[PDB]
Order: structure tokens, then C-alpha cells, then sequence
DNA sequence: GCATGCATGCGCATGCATGCAT
DNA sequence: ATGCATGCATGCGCATGCATGC
């Protein structure tokens, strides 16, 4: 159990992985027998650590200036997304646009349009598709891999309960919700789940997602990129 | 020394009369309204006065209590007799706090007996309870009464006399707490919401429900540790409201809305219908639909205690990529009270409200649906072929009556759920096929099209003449940028001013409607109560009469629905909001001309070979 | 600030110079309440108007003061009216023409109960408006009765009886719980010091009896968007046995709190109950399904009758279904699944008073002897047609699951 | 046509915190 | 002054109802 006080509450995200420099002590209440069903216990402290450290595991400007001036920008850029894997030049190109990405744009009677782009790929096994989406998930700021169903403890889009104890609107965090502005990758298309397949309509045409139970009705945003990938 | 100066500032803050103030007029509605509460701009109050400001949102308490009395004094200055009612008045602020507008998730100890504004959603509620003030008392055996304020209960006079409550006599307060948590649309994805108690005194007690997004301006305060030997150095923080908001008139509008009738008249639907979404193009006749959905019916009843629907429901099918959903998100943003469900967004106990056991009391609790909150509103459905059926036979009570029947053991009760309804919906072969007739197109039951008001086909022809058009308008569209921002930037009149990409050079013989004006009218029109005429009623009998004799008449060309009794209430309905479209007092020719117009274009179309 | 002797005085000559209704009602009253062939007064607000008006705005704000003023005044004047012993004198009347033939608490000797009537001229009001303004006035609530309690008895005034002594003790009750006495205050204990220790006495007690209900808005006076709202109501005296779940009642009563937070709660003082073929005339044609419709309101001499209705939509079935509904005395309509099993039958909640379970009914239930209306018949789930079909054929519903083993009358 | 997955009420016991009647 | 009954979660075991998938 740690203790946090002043400046350093809010500075660690739970699921963090971290290191904290401290000093291990104990709470002091007083005194006070022994209560409950046991009572071998004899002279026992609860103890805790007090934190004091944690830590987390301008001239850029011209450097990009510079790159992005030259003629042959889109050359070295192409070039340079993932140089392993031999041929797909084009597919490269698409890639890299993708990533850059394109304008939102709003409009005076409300109305939004999309900025983002989507690909789909078809192809036989075996032509390096899971690694030109693993390529673009570790190149992009802000990228999700997923299998179509979800992750191991991760659905696809999020999800709305109550808490008996609390009566808190609890939200579970989808992967599409997960991901703002980033690239989402998707393989095994043809498996997807009914609600999900339905959700993904309206989250790649709005780039909202609504969600209505008894007593709330929400509208989330989800502004995600979106790279497929399916078999024949 | 310091809280007489400030009260002297306080009394010199409202003498606004003889420098064009308008406090003077505010306290004298408050007093022909009966309310005893006033609300302040703070910014005014900061272009007046900063430092008397910065002290109050600095320090509240003080200044809040130095602020009452001087309202108290200001109040009896102008009117001692009203005072007599009242032991103190209450105050309320407004306007823009600045580095004070905090969230639930930003609230922290720094804002201590300060005034802070936050903006949620309400997720818990309790029971209205009074408070005791003061206390009367009467010993019969002596014959003498006793009185006690509050801010210890007798039971014995001095002699061990029992003593008797007078209830009447006493004065008691509402009181309520209420739960405010940070919205989830703001709040980051992955992570525990975080929630703050407030509690409501007075007039604030029935101004807010739960599942409801309100904005919150009050003191912020601990509570001392409970009494002991032994404390743990920990206080529980609780705000104390001030004014409470449901976040959403002008004066002088009414002439122009005014001559702009009086000088249109017939063209007043036309040019409201047209100027409905510049960023659409075409579908005049779904815009016109609209427009009639945005007006509505007439609600009607009787003696006998029987209802008549007076809401209409309007379904469009056709090709992807037809600006269905467009404009369903226009309609959202428009409508006052607009709610999005979609087909496997929400189930039969989302859309309807339900029962729940309480355990803290042991009682039944009912929690209202999407449909229950959406009370004189509209629900838009997208891809509404994906519902299951039962949802479908749930909606269909509200579709007919508007009411929803609940009952479990223990409890029944009936709600009000008197909404319309957008529904949009895809063909069953993803795309419309030409030849084959609608019925197996649409491939829904007769009950559910027929409770329907209006059908509605679109078809993504592709025509060279209206691809170049969709084509041109969609460019302008996209090659659009707002005024006042630089290029390459990252991210009332009646009329609206003519642009050369919204509207181009061959539209400067027209003007397009502003928003705003087109609100008010909607809702000065919607107040409108039109009455029918006599010439109408036989015109619409017999013009039903000639639609279902039209099954003889019908050529090779089918119908999309059934006509059953219920085309009558559409047409009248339909004729009713069109009277409503322009102000006027009766129903006209023309006015059920244009609803069988569209009964005719909705109704029946051809089949190609 | 008034005294209370004058009013007293006041009450006490308009109890008797009242003839202005021609017969004397109030002594006829106070004659039967003196022989006991009578057991309950009901004074009307209205009537008091031909009086000085101040004394019924002084009731409405302060109505048990006033309450207990003319409790004192009738038996100050039930001893004048009296003529005759009791005929049939029971357990009770024993007790209390021994004593008196041998202070005794005013409530102890009396047997009768008395209630106002609201003044025509006070508008009813709403469960929701009803706030900390009306607290200790006399008000008027008209609602739909959800829950009712059984009967039970309550405490007035306990008795005790001495170890070592004849004396009898009382003591009068005014709170929901009340410390038991131990020791004996009587004058002979009090001289011996002998310490003698009193048992209680169920037969020298007086009880009354006890219900709880809950009443609920109607939807026509609910806000937009919101949910009806529910208040309690105490009944006790002869006011028991009066109210009925699912029925539309007036009750006009006393806001009163409990004990700074307080919890609210309402003392019911009156409860109130709110060809000929020419069934809907808003429907045209159909001229040979209204008799039908007659006949079932009708009945036979089992003599039940059942009738279904299958059509095409639009042909407006439902109106004749709620016409039908709100005609018959006692009815239920039902929509489809939004009441669909729990919503029938009946099923097994805790008590609010003994904290144990009880059997509450569903519409099928309330609907005992009246008419019950079903909108959508063909989408109702498998068991709620069979059981819909055993009330048919066999006119009971019969329940055996974990935790109930009933069958149900229907 | 039925067994199962997913809420939800019911009844219960168990553990942690605290507040004061004998 | 001190030890205990109670308010507030939380696990346990269970039955019951609604949806669907073969
Ligand atoms: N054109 C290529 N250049 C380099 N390596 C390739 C190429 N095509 C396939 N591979 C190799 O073969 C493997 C293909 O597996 P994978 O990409 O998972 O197939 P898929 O994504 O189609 O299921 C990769 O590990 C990759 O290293
Ligand atoms: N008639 C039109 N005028 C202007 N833009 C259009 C038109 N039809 C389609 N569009 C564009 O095409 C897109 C269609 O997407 P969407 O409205 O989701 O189609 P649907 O609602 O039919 O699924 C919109 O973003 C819109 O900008
Ligand atoms: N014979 C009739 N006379 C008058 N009005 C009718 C008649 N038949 C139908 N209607 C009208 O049509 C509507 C039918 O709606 P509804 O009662 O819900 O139909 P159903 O009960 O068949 O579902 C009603 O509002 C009613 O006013
Ligand atoms: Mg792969
Ligand atoms: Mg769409
Ligand atoms: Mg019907
Ligand atoms: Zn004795």
C-alpha cells in the first residue's frame, strides 16, 4: 500500500508500471484489542510505505523544416516504411498517407465530414499483411492491434454498467475508444460479432458511438483511422 | 470594519438606476413574481468593483452573508411589507469564473471556502426532507408557550410539566443531496469516473433529476471530524449550491417575425423547407417532412376521456451514401429534446423504462427509458432493419398511444411517452432493386409500416446531369473555409449573408434563413393552435375516398403501404402542421393541397421491368 | 396568542345549536355515542362555515389541537344526552363501568374516535407539491393506492398491575416505541417502601387498529419526463378496511414529520372513492360488437364469459379495449410484455410493519370479479397464455415454486 | 423445442468501522 | 469507563427470468 500526498497525487495512471522511492513505516491509530473471529495475532502493525520519488517506465522545428522542403520527401518517406519487407511500393505510399492522414472539417449548420482514411486488404496467406499492420501500429503516435473479436480482456467497442454499490455510470474503455486520432488495426475481419459489426458502421461513418440505457444516453467519439486486414 | 465596507459596496453595487442599471427592474419583477432569489453576473460585478471580486471568490462565506444583508436592506428600502414574509433572501451567480471553472476530476483542496462552478451529469438522488428553524412549544398545565431557535428538544417545563408541540406553529425547510459525476463524453477513456456530493436547500430542491446534465455554481467546504477523543485528520468535502442550470428568448425579434409573416405568407414553407440544410443537396420533399415533424400535430381530447395521437413518424429507405444519416444528425443538433438509439445500441429495456428493487429501502423503483425521457421530442433511429422484433413490438405502444404500461408485483404504473420518431433502415439486399417490388424490398410486417405516417424511397440514379451538380455542390462544400481563419490553420438578420462557395453566384437572387431566427419561429409556430374548416373536411373525404378507390386506378405503378383509416389522421395531422408552418388561425385549400401532394409522391411508385 | 377555554366554549355551543339542516343531527349523534350505538363522529368543515370562518382557519393550521378540543367536548357532553344503560355491554364497557364505580387517563375511559371533513372550498392538491409549508396544516391528496397492509392492533394506553397492590397504573403512549415501567408509584408502595414490581395487562389495554398504504400521482398531473411520486398514509379507527390496491382514492389528512432531518408522513382523517348500447360513439359502424361488449359488462348467472377480437391493424381495436376499461368498476388493461409474468400472478414481498413476507397479487389478481382487457394477445409468452387459459377454464391460478405454494382466486 | 449464457432478485453469513448504554 | 450491537460493504449459495443457438 502506498500513500501519495501534495504534488504527487494524479501522477500515476493505475496499470503503470513503475519505480517509487520511499519510507516504509507504519500506521499509527492508537491502540485497540482484538477484534473478529481470530485473535492469534498479537501486537501486529499494519505497515505502509510514504512515497516520495516516482518515476515511469525547438530546434526539432528546422530539422523537420528541412526534411519536409526537400523534392524528394515522399520518396525517402516511402522508402522508409518498413524497408524489410521486398516489393509493395504503392501499398507503402498508401501506407504512409494513411499515417499522415487527412482535415476534419465542420460546417456553420452543425454537420461534420470524415478527415480520416480507411484501407481494406484481401490476399492469400503467407504475403506479409500482419507485419505491415504491426509496422504501422509501432510507427504511428497512437495505434491499436486487435483480431476482429476483441483482445484477450478487451472488447472492440465500450461498454456501459452501473454499480450496484455506488449507482456510478462505469464505462469499460473499447479498443476503438482507446484510440483518438490514432490507427487502429483490424485482422481477421470476416469474424466479427453482430454488435460489433453494427457499432463499426456508425464508428467509421460519424466517428461517434451511441450508447442509450436505462436512466443515461451517451455519445462517445471515436476519431480512429482504421487498417483491415481479411482472408479470402 | 471589513464586513461594513463591504456591505456599504454591496448597497452602492445595486443603486444602478440613474446609470441605465437594470438590478432595480430585476428586484421589482422578484417581488411581483413572489421569489426571493436574485441572480448576479459576476462579470459585471468584476467591470464594477474587482476587488469586492476577487475577495468573494477568494473568500465566500463573509461576503455572502455581508451581500444578503445588504439585499435584506435593499428590499426593505423598497418595500418593508414584502420583507415581513421572509427571514432572509438568498443569492445566485452567474457569468464566466475563469481559472474557477473546474470539473469533477479537477477539484482539489486549493479552491477551500471559495466559489466554484462545475458542469455534470446527476446520478443520485434522495427523499425532499424538512428542516426544523424554529420550535414552539405549550404547556397546558400552565398555560404558557415557549420558543426556540435553531441554527437540544425541550420536553419538560420548569415544574416537570409535560409539554405539547404545536406543528403548526413551527417553521420547517426543504432540504436535498444530490450526486454529480463527470461526464463520460469528457472524462479519459479507461479510467474511473470521480463524483462530488451537493446539497440543496430551499427552491433548488426539485430543480434537478437524475440522468440529467446540469451546471452546478456554489461554495466548496469540509466537514469537521464527528466529536471524539481521537481524529483521523481526514474531512469529507461537500459543495453547498448556490444555482443550479439546466444547460440548453430575445425581445425585439417579434416585429420582424411579424413582418417577415405578414410579407410572405404562402412562401413563408417554401423558403423554411428550402433553407432546411444548405449542406444537402436535393430531397426537397424528405426536407418538407421535416419541416412538418419539426411543427407537428395537434394533440386532441375529448369528454370520454379517449386520445388521439398527434405525432408523426416518418421512415426513410434506400441506397448507402443518400445523406440519411446527415440528416438525422442535423435533426439531432436542431431538436430540442433529440435522442439517438440505435438498432443494437439499446435493447427493450433501454428504450422502456423498468423496475428495480431498492435495497437500501426494500421498495420497487422505476427508472425511465430512452422513450420515457424524450417526452414532446424526437428519437432517431439509424439502421433500424437490425432491430430485433420484440423492440419493435415494444415501440409499437408509444407509436399508437405514446404511453408505456409497467407493472410488477407491487407496483404499476403508466408513463407518458408522447414522442416522434426518425427511423432510417437499409434495404434487404444491401442495395434497391429496381425490378422487384417494394413489399419484398422492405420486407417489414403491414402493422409496423402501417403504424408509419410516411415512406419514404430514395435511389442513387446515376444521372450525368446530377452527378455534375452533386459533384459541384459537394467541392464547394469541401473547398469552404471560415471567415477570420488563417489559411492552413490546424485544428441577428433574417437572412443569411451571401457567400461565393455556400450558396455561389447564380444563388444571389435568393437568401437562405439564419438558424437562430429559424428556431424561434419553429417554436412561435408550434405554439399555434389552428382550428379546421368546414371547406377542407369534405376536399380530404372525398380526396381519401379517391385514394382507396385507387386500387382500380392504380395502373402498373404498386403501393408502398397499406392505406388504412389511419392515412386519414396523416393527412389531417400533415394539413395541421402546415397551417402551423405559416401564422395563421384556419385551415385552407391549399393548406390539404400540399399534404395530398405528398401522400401522392410518398405513396405509390412505379415498377421497372 | 389565544386562550384555548374560550374556543372550547365556542366548539362546545356549536355542537348544540346547529339545527339549521329540519331534525337535530348532532343530538341524535351524541345520543347514539352516549348509548354506544355508535362508534364514530365526523365533523364537516363545510357546516362550520355558517359559524365565524376564523375557527376553520384555525383547524387548517393547527388541526390536533383542535381535534383534541372536540374529543374534550363531546365527552364533556355525552353525560347530558345520556338516558339509558348499554344493552349489550362488551369486555371493554365492563372495565370501564368498574372503574367507574369504584386521574384516570381521558383516552382510557373514551370509546369514540372523531375525524374532519376538508372544506369544499380548499382545492386539492399534488404529492408533489406538498413541502415543508404544509407541515402541521390539514390538506387533500387524490392518488392511486399501490400497497396495503393487514390489520393489526396498536397500544393507547398500557395498564399494570401491582405485585403487592390493588392499584392500577397507566400510561398513555404517544410515540412508535415506549419504555415499560418497573417499579410501583403507587401511594401504598410509595408509604411501605415494600418495592413491589408491575406486570403488564393485555385484557385493562386499549387498542386500536393499524394500517399502512401508499398512495401514487396520477400520470395526467406527472410532470414532462418525469415518474409519478409516492407518499404513506396511516389509517386507524374506523377509517380500517376502507382502501383497496388499484383504486383511485381522495384522502384528506394531516402533514406531520418524524424526528435536524425529519421523515414525513400522512394521518388520514376521511377517505373517499372515486339503446344503451352506446358504448364509444366516437367509432363508427361496429353496431353488432357492442352488444356483444354489453352483454360481457353484463354477465350470466360459472356463468364468466370470455370474448376475443381478431382483426386487420387500423380497424381500431385498442379504444374499444380502454373504453371497456374504464367503464367496469374494477378492471386491468394490459399492453404486452411490459407486464408480463411477476406483472401476473403474484409474487412474495417483505412487510413494512412485521418485517416478514406477504403474498402481493398481480393484475390478474386485482382484477378479482371484474374485467380484464389484453392488447396483443398473440405476443404474450408461452406460460402467460397458460396461465391465461387455466383462469378461463378453471378460474384459479395455481403457484407452486420455491418459496410459494398458493392458488389464488380469479 | 430446449439447454445455456447473462442479468437480477432473495436470502444469508462474514468482515471492517464506530458510536455510546449500562 | 468499557465492551457490544448495528450500519455498511462483500463473499456465498441459490433460484428465477430473458435471450439464442443448434
Ligand atoms: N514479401 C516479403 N518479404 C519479406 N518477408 C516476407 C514476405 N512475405 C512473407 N514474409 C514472411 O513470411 C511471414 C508471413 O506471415 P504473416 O505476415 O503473419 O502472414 P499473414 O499476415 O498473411 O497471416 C512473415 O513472418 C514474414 O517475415
Ligand atoms: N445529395 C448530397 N449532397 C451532398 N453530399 C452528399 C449527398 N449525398 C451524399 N453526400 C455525402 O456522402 C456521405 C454519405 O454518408 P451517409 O450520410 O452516412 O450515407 P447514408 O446515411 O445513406 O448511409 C455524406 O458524408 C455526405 O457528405
Ligand atoms: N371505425 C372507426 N371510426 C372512427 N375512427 C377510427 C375507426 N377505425 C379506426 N379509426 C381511427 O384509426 C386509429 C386506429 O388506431 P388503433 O386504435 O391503434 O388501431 P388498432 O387498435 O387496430 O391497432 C384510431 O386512432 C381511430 O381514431
Ligand atoms: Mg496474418
Ligand atoms: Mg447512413
Ligand atoms: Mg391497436
Ligand atoms: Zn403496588
Amino acid at each position: 500500500q502506498l500513500y501519495c500526498d501534495r504534488y504527487l497525487c494524479d501522477k500515476v495512471v493505475p496499470g503503470n508500471r513503475v519505480t517509487i522511492m520511499g519510507i516504509y513505516s507504519i500506521k499509527k491509530f492508537g491502540l485497540t484489542t482484538s477484534r473478529g473471529r481470530d485473535r492469534v495475532g498479537v501486537g501486529i502493525r499494519s505497515s505502509y510505505i510514504r512515497v516520495l520519488g516516482i518515476q515511469v517506465d525547438p530546434q526539432e522545428e528546422e530539422e523537420f523544416r528541412r526534411l519536409a522542403a526537400l523534392p524528394n520527401v515522399y520518396e525517402v518517406i516511402s522508402k522508409s516504411i518498413a524497408p524489410s519487407i521486398f516489393g509493395g511500393t504503392d501499398m507503402k505510399k498508401a501506407i504512409a498517407c494513411l499515417l499522415f492522414g487527412g482535415s476534419r472539417k465542420r460546417l456553420p449548420d452543425g454537420l461534420t465530414r470524415r478527415g480520416d482514411i480507411n484501407l481494406l486488404m484481401l490476399g492469400d496467406p503467407g504475403t506479409a499483411k500482419s507485419q505491415l499492420l504491426k509496422f504501422v501500429e509501432k510507427c504511428s503516435p497512437i495505434g491499436v492491434y486487435t483480431s476482429g473479436k476483441g483482445s484477450s480482456a478487451a472488447g472492440l467497442t465500450a461498454s456501459v454498467m452501473r454499480d450496484p454499490s455506488s449507482r456510478n455510470f462505469i464505462m469499460e474503455g473499447g479498443a476503438m475508444v482507446l484510440a483518438d486520432g490514432g490507427v487502429v488495426c483490424i485482422d481477421e475481419f470476416d469474424k466479427m460479432r453482430e454488435d460489433d459489426r453494427v457499432a463499426i458502421h456508425e464508428a467509421m461513418e460519424q466517428q461517434t458511438i451511441s450508447i442509450a440505457k436505462a436512466g443515461i444516453t451517451t455519445t462517445l467519439n471515436s476519431r480512429c483511422s482504421v487498417l483491415a486486414a481479411a482472408n479470402s | 470594519v471589513e464586513l461594513r465596507e463591504a456591505q456599504r459596496d454591496y448597497l452602492d453595487f445595486l443603486d444602478d438606476e440613474e446609470d441605465q442599471g437594470i438590478y432595480q427592474s430585476k428586484v421589482r419583477e422578484l417581488i411581483s413574481d413572489n421569489q426571493y432569489r436574485l441572480i448576479v453576473n459576476v462579470n459585471d460585478l468584476r467591470r464594477k468593483n474587482e476587488k469586492r471580486a476577487n475577495r468573494l471568490l477568494n473568500n465566500a462565506f463573509e461576503e455572502l452573508v455581508a451581500f444578503q444583508r445588504a439585499l435584506k436592506d435593499f428590499v426593505a428600502s423598497i418595500d418593508a411589507t414584502y420583507a415581513k414574509q421572509y427571514e432572509e433572501f438568498y443569492v445566485g451567480l452567474e457569468g464566466s469564473f475563469g481559472s474557477k471553472h473546474v470539473s469533477p476530476r479537477t477539484l482539489t483542496s486549493c479552491f477551500l471556502s471559495c466559489v466554484v462552478c462545475v458542469e455534470g451529469i446527476v446520478t443520485k438522488c434522495s427523499l425532499v426532507r424538512p428542516k426544523v428553524v424554529r420550535s414552539v412549544h405549550y404547556c397546558p398545565a400552565t398555560k404558557k408557550t415557549i420558543e426556540r431557535r435553531y441554527s437540544v428538544y425541550p420536553t419538560k417545563d420548569e415544574e416537570n410539566n409535560p409539554l405539547e408541540t404545536e406543528y403548526g406553529l413551527s417553521v420547517y425547510k426543504d432540504h436535498q443531496t444530490i450526486t454529480i459525476q463527470e461526464m463520460p463524453e469528457k472524462a479519459p477513456a479507461g479510467q474511473l469516473p470521480r463524483s462530488v456530493d451537493v446539497i440543496l436547500d430551499d427552491d433548488l430542491v426539485d430543480k434537478a433529476k437524475p440522468g440529467d446534465r446540469v451546471q452546478v455554481v456554489g461554495t466548496y467546504r469540509c466537514l469537521p471530524g464527528k466529536k471524539g477523543g481521537y481524529t483521523s485528520g481526514t474531512f469529507r468535502t461537500v459543495l453547498i449550491a448556490c444555482n443550479v442550470k439546466q444547460m440548453s428568448f430575445s425581445a425585439e425579434d417579434i416585429a420582424k417575425i411579424k413582418k417577415f409573416s405578414k410579407t410572405r405568407s404562402k412562401d413563408i414553407f417554401d423558403q423554411l423547407a428550402k433553407s432546411l440544410a444548405p449542406s444537402i443537396h436535393g430531397h426537397d420533399y424528405v426536407k418538407k417532412a421535416i419541416l412538418c415533424l419539426l411543427l407537428g400535430g395537434v394533440e386532441r381530447d375529448l369528454e370520454n376521456g379517449s386520445h388521439i395521437r398527434g405525432d408523426i413518424n416518418i421512415l426513410l429507405i434506400g441506397d448507402p451514401s443518400v445523406a440519411k444519416s446527415q440528416l438525422l444528425r442535423y435533426v439531432l443538433c436542431t431538436a430540442p429534446r433529440a435522442i439517438p438509439t440505435t438498432g443494437r445500441g439499446s435493447s427493450g429495456v433501454g428504450l422502456t423504462a423498468a423496475v428495480t428493487t431498492d435495497q437500501e429501502t426494500g421498495e420497487r423503483r422505476l427508472e425511465a427509458g430512452a422513450m420515457v425521457l424524450a417526452d414532446r421530442g424526437v428519437v432517431c433511429i439509424d439502421e433500424f432493419d437490425k432491430m430485433s422484433d420484440m423492440d419493435r413490438t415494444a415501440i409499437h405502444e408509444v407509436m399508437e398511444q405514446g404511453r408505456v404500461t409497467i407493472a410488477k408485483a407491487g407496483i404499476h404504473a403508466r408513463l407518458n411517452a408522447r414522442c416522434s420518431v426518425l427511423a432510417a433502415a437499409n434495404p434487404v439486399y444491401g442495395r434497391y432493386d429496381q425490378y422487384k417490388t417494394p413489399m419484398e424490398n422492405i420486407g417489414l410486417q403491414d402493422s409496423l409500416l402501417s403504424r408509419f405516417d410516411l415512406l419514404f424511397i430514395m435511389l442513387d440514379q446515376m444521372d450525368p446531369e446530377q452527378d455534375r451538380e452533386i459533384s459541384d455542390h459537394v467541392l464547394r462544400m469541401h473547398r469552404y473555409r471560415a471567415p477570420g481563419e488563417q489559411d492552413g490553420d490546424a485544428m441577428t438578420q433574417i437572412y443569411e449573408k451571401h457567400d461565393n462557395l455556400l450558396h455561389g453566384t447564380k444563388k444571389k437572387k435568393e437568401k437562405m434563413v439564419s438558424a437562430a431566427f429559424m428556431k424561434k419561429y419553429i417554436h412561435v409556430a408550434k405554439i399555434i393552435k389552428p382550428v379546421l374548416t368546414q371547406e377542407s373536411a369534405t376536399y380530404i373525404a372525398e380526396e381519401y375516398s379517391r385514394l382507396r378507390s385507387q386500387d382500380s386506378m392504380s395502373s402498373d405503378t404498386a403501393r408502398t403501404s397499406p392505406v388504412t383509416a389511419r392515412t386519414l389522421e396523416t393527412l389531417i395531422r400533415l394539413a395541421t402542421a402546415h397551417a402551423k408552418a405559416r401564422m395563421s388561425k384556419t385551415v385552407d385549400l391549399q393548406d390539404a393541397e400540399e399534404a395530398v401532394e405528398l401522400v401522392q409522391y410518398a405513396y405509390f411508385k412505379k415498377v421497372l421491368e | 396568542l389565544k386562550d384555548y377555554a374560550l374556543e372550547k366554549e365556542k366548539v362546545k355551543k356549536f355542537l348544540q345549536e346547529f339545527y339549521q339542516d329540519k331534525q337535530f343531527k348532532y343530538g341524535n349523534q351524541l345520543v347514539r355515542l352516549a348509548h354506544r350505538e355508535q362508534v364514530a363522529l365526523y365533523v364537516d368543515l363545510d357546516d362550520v362555515a355558517e359559524d365565524d370562518p376564523e375557527l376553520v382557519d384555525s383547524i387548517c393550521e393547527n388541526a390536533r389541537r383542535y381535534a383534541k378540543l372536540f374529543a374534550d367536548a363531546v365527552q364533556e357532553l355525552l353525560p347530558q344526552y345520556k338516558e339509558r344503560e348499554v344493552v349489550n355491554k362488551d369486555v371493554l364497557d365492563v372495565y370501564i363501568e368498574h372503574r367507574l364505580m369504584m386521574q384516570y387517563p381521558a383516552e382510557l375511559m373514551r370509546r369514540f374516535e372523531l375525524y374532519f371533513q376538508g372544506p369544499s372550498s380548499n382545492k386539492p392538491r399534488v404529492i408533489r407539491e406538498v413541502r415543508a409549508d404544509s407541515v402541521g396544516k390539514l390538506v387533500t391528496v387524490r392518488g392511486i393506492v399501490t400497497r396495503v397492509s393487514e390489520v393489526k392492533p396498536k397500544m393507547v394506553v398500557a395498564t399494570y398491575t401491582c405485585d403487592q397492590c390493588g392499584a392500577e397504573t397507566y400510561q398513555p403512549i404517544q410515540s412508535p416505541t415506549f419504555m415499560p415501567l418497573i417499579m410501583c408509584p403507587s401511594q401504598e408502595c410509595q408509604t411501605n417502601r415494600s418495592g413491589g414490581r408491575l406486570y403488564l395487562q393485555t385484557r385493562g389495554s386499549r387498542f386500536i387498529k393499524f394500517q399502512e398504504m401508499k398512495m401514487q400521482e396520477h400520470s395526467d398531473q406527472v410532470p414532462v419526463g418525469n415518474i409519478p411520486r409516492s407518499i404513506t398514509v396511516l389509517v386507524e379507527g374506523e377509517n380500517t378496511r376502507i382502501a383497496q390496491p388499484g383504486d383511485h382514492v381522495s384522502v384528506t389528512g394531516i402533514f406531520l414529520p418524524i424526528l435536524l432531518l425529519s421523515e414525513t408522513y400522512l394521518e388520514a382523517h376521511r377517505i373517499v372513492k372515486m339503446l344503451a348500447a352506446s358504448i364509444a360513439p366516437e367509432i363508427y359502424g361496429h353496431e353488432d360488437v357492442k352488444k356483444a361488449l354489453l352483454l360481457l359488462l353484463v354477465g350470466g348467472v360459472r356463468g364468466n364469459i370470455n370474448i376475443c377480437l381478431m382483426g386487420d391493424p387500423g380497424v381500431a381495436k385498442s379504444q374499444l379495449l380502454s373504453y371497456i376499461d374504464r367503464l367496469a368498476p374494477r378492471s386491468q388493461y394490459t399492453t404486452g410484455r411490459g407486464s408480463s409474468g411477476v406483472g401476473l400472478t403474484a409474487a412474495v414481498l417483505r412487510d413494512s410493519v412485521s418485517g416478514e413476507l406477504t403474498l402481493e397479487g398481480g393484475a390478474l389478481v386485482l382484477a378479482d370479479q371484474g374485467v380484464c382487457c389484453i392488447d396483443e394477445f398473440d405476443k404474450m409468452a408461452e406460460a402467460d397464455r397458460t396461465a391465461i387459459h387455466e383462469v378461463m377454464e378453471q378460474q384459479t391460478i395455481s403457484i407452486a415454486k420455491a418459496g410459494i405454494l398458493t392458488t389464488l382466486n380469479a
